[PDB]
RNA sequence: UCGAGAAGG
DNA sequence: ACGTCCCTCTCGA
């Protein structure tokens, strides 16, 4: 069942955010995408049942963060890869404000 | 890092997503084998026990509130007003 | 060398620990992961110092999992190596190629073209060393050897040294 | 989860981390703390002597075995490392003394030299100065070789009696 | 079992910062370079092709560990690779603002065309902004066609053409008519000084001017343009990467060994045309590329009302739900819902095992998955599942403690209740269950007007939750009782209505009366009755 | 359209009304920081009416024979008919009460007196008498500094919003004035006694039950206002034009509405039908 | 002055068929478009061209469009917006998500 | 698995 | 350059 944009409103008003990710994490999509401390996106080769971590280019392989994102989120990510633009994820903020 | 607990503003009493969250990380924790302080009068549901322990004051939870510019004041759940 | 770092980490607990001995746990937790650890940053992470007096902070407990973490503070006794410094060792390894130095946690490697020409070898020795004119290297005798450079092997930084330059070798 | 902090050769030109100026742990601007064999030995002797009596709450080289028990009550058997290091430590210490190892800590940390220097001056036995500003190359300059062999000469009769 | 375990240390996104690729980056994450225009055609058998399609990408077949991360499908993110372009080519949604930047710099030395001297500008320069500034600029400088020498130095001083574009491709006239190449505008914008571009509305390492003309092109992974299997059948988007490259080979061929110049300027703005229907297609004029058919860009794919952020990220189809027809009850509470026994043997919320429902779940997992009080599945702490419906060890299982049961929804557990009309948080609320017969969602009679819900047909949306945290969620904020007092209109949303409405009139009347009999039936049927005649 | 634009904008824990770059739209959400489900519409009995009978509801003269409160209206009738330093605090709780009639008759400025403020006064005045059987017959047991003393006492315990400088307390004054004016209306000395015949006990319960209705109708700092208030006028918006009565020429000019909704949101310079309307 | 007569327009359509809003919603509309200096549209040029985050915006109305010009002139997500989270997979910073919850060692012992 | 049509509140 | 919300089915390369 679709859990649009409508019903996604109204949980906002309630202010059920723990269930709302839940009911769009956990309801679908989520992965463990291994990103790199560098550049932002999604390079990390995850060779985990081996226990080796490494981001070619940038090359280091000690500054990788998992994160839990839902995979229409890293295909989106991905999209706009192929389309040039560089969306960094980055674990910590800089802004303040 | 800044803030005294002499100098508080956010209100005393406990907003209604506070005792929302707090009621469900406790009963997510009891659910999880986690120590219970309160005294069990035998409950098969950690959302119930949760309530227990919110109603004899007995959670070791403490609500860190993020004010806009980056300040944030802490009140222990035994300190914060639960009227609601 | 020898270092005291003012380092940190960040462990996370079950909420089934969330009570008594919570302290001490996470103490115990802290040693069971840096304690002996080797990164290529700080080398050898050797002991966890001041058990009594180190901090804890507060615990933030995780979104939809029951879990904390906590940002553990803690000063600690390291050991990198450099490329030039001169260290002391004990010989361990002794082969056709040259032999090994155990400097502390660490093992360096002394090349027979990192020794000098009257250094000569003899494998059919019990137990097996190395000659000279009139010095003889031992399987664990103690040398002086200039680290000459370093790698970074997972868990295990070796190096290689020599004793060819002035003031190396005896003792 | 990994070590994080705060913030290469002997040649004074060390890591970023192993820098003169690195903050302290309440964050303040404070010197780097190298420090010889013998200043170490001592130093994880007594951390170590700190976590024995914690987990209560609930001559010649013949220490080496009352160290070795030491470490099997600490700390776990799983660190070869800290083994391997205390043997290699009492070994190679120039000072067994809590006294003579601060009055060689006296003696070094007047001259102003870069703090890895005073630990490998406390480290490694120098007879000529020559011999000295040869294995710690940093020197050349900064002291005078008569300076230096006062020095020397002053750290030498400090040797305890091994 | 889901996803394995990775050491690696677990944080949240707190910062997405935008920038541009720079082809140094791309040719450095890049696995292999994509050369043949190829999938699986190595002979069209068993393996792929080292050239296109898992050339070091990632596994196309389900049975098959991918050439790099060996790890597989599930938890294989899908590694890029690249495609060295033959000549560099202008961008889709940047060939607006790349004819921008050359209406404000030298078109011989690369300086701006007013720098730091001239007033308006410098009142320009201090805006401090972001393309707010750029915008300011842009006007200030495209009128003025030359340079400077001083005026009280800046350079040269040379003459600047009227820059307007022609669909693909930009041309400037001086006074002669010349067209503006990619690679004739890619040196101009190098040579841009570093205080010049960024002062004008870039970044020094994340956005470069220089990086809006493509000169190594980031070839995607499988997942972003999987293969169906109707013996396959591969998506546009490998389909419009093919002809990318068959326009890029060709037009290496042709600089090498030709070197007629109608024909390599013919190749190039066909390579300028694939590598744009391939970000977008639905631009200004262009023939709108089709291939035997038209084709769905990637400004397509990300486009609104569905299209990834509208659809798929601000929107989600979802797992634990259930719909059906609704039907009217005078005789169920309000803060609760009817739910069919279907519906609930097929819905589950996963238990943890805990000392307190040990011997209640013991019984519900020997119970079974078609008996009502009973459990589906059982995920053992070691991550793995155990069907009840199929395995050998159903009916006998020992139980342990930190074990997940994921049994069938029973009777007062938290729902959330939708219609689809959904304006209004009233149209949302939280009910307690109550499994009942027949196939309907039985709900009460006066939570009516604020879902705006008959049974004339009418149909609606149940959730329900997995983790003791959401209940709470949606049972301390989202319940029917709360609601009762609507804020939008500060009175209550709820009311008697209809029988109840117009019995209670007839009722409470002078001229009626209820005698012995009948009276004493009523009060039985109060359920807070003091059991006081 | 409405809900994207406000989803960001909610109520922080500081009472003020942000988006999520921090920019402050309300300093006290709904001009009061009060939440909206708390709300009645109550009625000022101060602003309307003639001021010959305002004086006869309000007007307590101790220093009077017949305007002076009645020995039966309470037990300290007698001897507190012309105690002057009492009929100090008499004079001032009515020069407040004629501020607050001028005052309410600069903003309402039609003479309308009900509208919706938190804490029904009427209810808990009837409960109480309800609740502790008041006869009115025998006099209360209140002096005359009981209630105007207590009332003041009550007002300065309704907090909006706690701080320190003068900036937030001169603005909390500002977030209670209205139902503060309905406090003085329903507390007034005569009133307490001569219609509510209210006691000690009953009094103080009052005043503890305002307290404390007061303190839970406060917005909770969380409360998502952006897309509440967008939703709040997406639903009537999608019922409205509930076409019924015909009449065109002006066509009641913009009865526009449902396209005035789109006219409004967007703006647009030309309008569909402007008309000035000259006083 | 205008902020008045956006109101006051807004109240009329609205009380056009009786059913009355409270003001707070009305007013929370109208000083949204208000706070701004003038009078900013409720379209995918009046607000949406506003300072806030990239993902929130392309959200709306002009989708790939925006995350082009974030690209471009390198922008950066501030992420305390609504629909970042939600793009994210992230507990949002609203209502129960306007805090943290965390444990006090203290209490843990005091609590026996 | 994409495009065209019919139908319910 | 936008041009409501979700549902159920059946037809074409
Ligand atoms: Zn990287
Ligand atoms: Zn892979
Ligand atoms: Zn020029």
């Amino acid at each position: 069942l679709r859990f649009g944009e409508m019903e996604r409103d109204c949980m906002i008003a309630h202010g059920a955010a723990s269930f709302l990710k839940e009911r769009l994490m956990e309801a679908s999509d989520a992965f463990r995408v291994h990103i790199c401390g560098i550049c932002g996106l999604m390079t990390v080769i995850a060779k985990l049942n081996h226990n080796q971590f490494e981001c070619k280019g940038c090359d280091n392989k000690i500054d990788i963060y998992q994160i839990h994102i839902p995979y229409a989120a890293k295909l989106l990510f991905q999209e706009l890869m192929a389309m040039n633009i560089t969306p960094r994820l980055y674990t910590d903020r800089s802004r303040d404000f | 890092k800044a803030i005294p607990k002499d100098q508080r503003a956010t209100t005393p009493y406990m907003t209604k997503y506070e005792r929302a969250r707090i009621l469900g990380t406790r009963a997510l924790q009891i659910s999880m084998n986690a120590p219970v302080f309160v005294d069990l009068e035998g409950e098969t549901d950690p959302l119930r026990i949760a309530m227990k322990e919110l109603a004899e004051k007995k959670i070791p939870l403490v609500i860190r509130r993020y004010l806009p510019d980056g300040s944030f004041e802490d009140w222990s759940v035994e300190e914060l007003i639960v009227d609601l | 060398m020898f270092f005291i770092k003012d380092l940190s980490l960040n462990i996370t607990l079950h909420p089934s620990f969330f009570g008594p001995r919570m302290k001490q746990y996470l103490k115990t937790k802290l040693l069971e992961e840096v304690e002996g650890s080797c990164t290529g940053k700080f080398g050898y992470i050797l002991c966890v110092l001041d058990y009594d007096n180190i901090d804890i902070q507060r615990g933030r407990i995780l979104p939809t999992d029951g879990s904390a973490e906590f940002n553990v503070k803690y000063r600690a006794v390291v050991f990198k190596p450099f490329k030039g410094e001169v260290v002391d060792g004990t010989v361990v390894s002794c082969s056709q190629h040259g032999f090994e130095v155990q400097v502390g946690p660490m093992k360096v490697f002394v090349t027979k073209h990192l020794m000098p020409q009257d250094l000569t070898f003899n494998a059919g020795s019990n137990p097996p060393s190395y000659q000279s004119s009139e010095d003889v290297i031992t399987i664990k005798s103690r040398i002086r050897v200039k680290i000459e450079g370093c790698i970074s092997q997972v868990s295990s930084i070796h190096a290689i040294g020599s004793i060819k330059e002035d003031y190396l070798g005896a003792i | 989860v990994s070590t994080s902090t705060f913030q290469n050769a002997a040649t004074l030109q060390l890591g970023q981390e192993f820098q003169l100026k690195q903050i302290n742990h309440q964050g303040e601007e404070e010197e780097l703390i190298a420090l010889n064999l013998s200043e170490a030995r001592l130093v994880i002797k007594e951390a170590l002597v700190e976590r024995r009596r914690a987990f209560k709450r609930s001559t010649r080289e013949k220490e080496l075995e009352s160290i070795d028990v030491l470490l099997e009550q600490t700390t776990g058997g799983n660190n070869k490392d800290l083994k391997n290091t205390m043997q290699y430590l009492t070994n190679f210490s120039r000072f067994r003394d809590q006294e003579t190892v601060g009055a060689v800590i006296q003696l070094l940390k007047s001259t102003g030299l870069h703090p890895f220097e005073v630990a490998q001056l406390g480290s490694l036995a120098c007879d000529t100065a020559d011999e000295a500003k040869t294995l710690i190359p940093s020197l050349n300059n900064k002291i005078s070789d008569d300076e230096l062999e006062r020095i020397l000469k002053e750290l030498s009769n400090l040797e305890t009696l091994y | 079992v889901g996803q394995q375990y990775s050491s690696a240390p677990l944080r949240t996104v707190k910062e997405v910062q935008f920038g541009l690729f720079s082809p140094e980056e791309v040719r450095a994450i890049s696995v292999a370079k994509i050369r043949f225009p190829e999938t699986m055609d190595e002979t069209q058998t068993r393996a792929k092709i080292g050239g296109l399609n898992d050339p070091r990408l990632g596994s196309i077949d389900r049975n098959l560990k991918c050439q790099t991360c060996q790890e597989g499908m599930n938890e294989c993110p899908g590694h890029f690779g690249h495609i060295d372009l033959a000549k560099p080519v202008f961008h889709v949604g940047f060939i607006a603002k790349i004819k921008k930047v050359c209406e404000c710099v030298c078109m011989h030395c690369g300086k701006l065309l007013l720098d730091e001297h001239n007033e308006l500008m410098r009142q320009a320069l201090a805006i401090k902004d972001s393309k707010k500034r750029f915008a300011a600029i842009w006007t200030l400088c495209k009128t003025k066609m030359v340079c400077e020498t001083d005026v009280p130095s800046r350079g040269c001083g040379n003459t600047q053409p009227t820059i307007r574009k022609d669909g693909l491709k930009l041309v400037g006239s001086w006074k002669e008519l010349r067209v503006l190449s990619t690679e004739e505008i890619l040196n101009i914008f190098k040579h841009i000084s570093v205080k010049d571009f960024t002062s004008l509305g870039f970044n020094e390492v994340f956005s470069r001017p220089e990086w809006m003309i493509l000169t190594c092109l980031p070839v995607p992974p499988p997942p972003v343009r999987p293969s169906i299997s109707f013996q396959r059948g591969e998506d546009d988007l490998t389909f419009k990467l093919a002809d990318i490259l068959k326009a890029n080979i060709s037009l290496e061929t042709l600089e090498h060994n030709g070197a007629p110049h109608h024909a390599i300027e013919e190749a190039e703005s066909l390579l300028q045309f694939h590598v744009a229907t391939y970000m977008d297609n639905d631009i200004a004029g262009q023939p709108q590329a089709l291939q035997k058919s038209p084709v769905k860009s990637i400004r397509a794919r990300l486009k609104g009302k569905e299209g990834r952020i509208r659809g798929n990220l601000m929107g989600k189809r979802v797992d634990f739900s259930a719909r059906t027809v609704i039907s009217g009850d005078p005789n169920l509470e309000l803060d609760q819902v009817g739910v069919p026994k279907s519906i609930a043997k097929t819905l589950t919320y996963p238990e943890v095992v805990t000392p307190y429902n040990i011997d209640r779940l013991t019984q519900l997992v020997r119970n079974g998955p078609n008996e009502h009080p009973g459990a589906k599945y059982v995920i053992r702490d070691s991550g793995d599942r155990i069907d009840l419906r199929y395995s050998k060890r159903a009916g006998d299982i020992q139980l342990q403690y930190g074990w997940k049961v994921e049994r069938h929804i029973m009777d007062n557990d938290p729902v959330l209740f939708n219609r689809q009309p959904s304006l209004h948080k009233m149209s949302m609320m939280a009910h307690r269950v109550k499994v009942i017969p027949y196939s309907t969602f039985r709900l009460n009679l006066s939570v009516t007007s604020p879902y705006n819900a008959d049974f004339d047909g009418d149909e609606m949306n149940l959730h329900v939750p997995q983790s003791e945290e959401t209940r709470a969620e949606l049972s301390q904020l989202c319940a029917v009782p709360l609601q009762i007092v609507s804020p939008q209109s500060n009175k209550p949303c709820m009311g008697i209505v209809q029988d109840t409405l117009c019995g209670i009139r007839k009722l409470t009347l002078r001229d009626t009366f209820i005698e012995l009999d009948q009276v004493l039936n009523m009060l039985y049927w109060v359920p807070d009755w003091d059991g006081v005649i | 359209r409405l809900v994207k634009a406000l989803e960001d904008i909610m109520v922080h824990y500081d009472n003020t009304t942000r988006n999520s770059l921090g920019n402050v739209i309300q300093f006290i959400y709904g001009e009061d920081g009060m939440d909206a489900a708390h709300i009645e519409k109550q009625s000022l009995d101060t602003i309307g009416g003639s001021d010959a009978a305002f004086e006869k509801r309000y007007r307590v003269d101790l220093l009077n024979t017949d305007h002076t409160l009645d020995p039966s209206l309470l037990e300290s009738g007698s001897e507190i008919l012309g105690d002057l330093k009492l009929q100090v605090l008499l004079d001032e709780e009515y020069k407040q009460l004629v501020k607050d009639r001028k005052f309410l008759r600069e903003v309402f400025v039609d003479g309308e007196a009900n509208w919706p403020l938190p804490v029904n006064i009427r209810r808990i005045i009837q409960n109480a008498q309800q609740t502790f059987h008041i006869d009115h017959t025998k006099p209360s047991d209140l002096t005359i500094k009981d209630i105007v003393l207590g009332v003041k006492d009550l007002q300065e315990n309704l907090l909006v919003l706690r701080g320190k400088n003068e900036i937030i307390q001169n603005a909390q004054r500002d977030a209670v004035t209205l139902f503060c004016c309905l406090l003085r209306s329903r507390l007034a000395t005569r009133r307490v006694l001569q219609e509510y015949r209210l006691t000690k006990q009953a009094f103080d319960w009052v005043l503890s039950n305002i307290e404390a209705q007061f303190l839970r109708s406060v917005v909770h700092p969380g409360e998502m206002v952006g897309v509440l208030a967008a939703q709040s006028i997406g639903e009537p918006a999608t019922q409205m034009t509930l076409n019924t009565f015909h009449f065109a020429g002006v066509a009641s000019k913009k009865v526009s509405g449902v396209p005035r909704l789109k006219e409004i949101l967007n703006v647009a310079k030309n309008m569909k039908t402007p008309s000035l309307t000259v006083y | 002055a205008g902020r008045a007569a956006l109101y006051k327009e807004v109240y009329n359509v609205i009380a056009s068929d009786g059913s009355y809003v409270n003001y707070r919603h009305m007013a929370l509309l109208v000083d949204v478009m208000t706070t701004q200096g003038g009078l900013t549209s409720v379209t995918r040029h009046g607000f949406n061209r506003s300072n806030t985050g990239a993902l929130m915006r392309c959200s709306f109305e002009e989708t790939v469009e925006i995350l082009f010009e974030a690209g471009a002139s390198a922008e950066l997500d501030d992420c305390r917006g609504v629909s970042e989270n939600v793009i994210l997979g992230q507990m949002a910073p609203i209502g129960t998500g306007a805090f943290d919850v965390m444990i006090d060692e203290e209490s843990l012992v005091k609590y026996m």
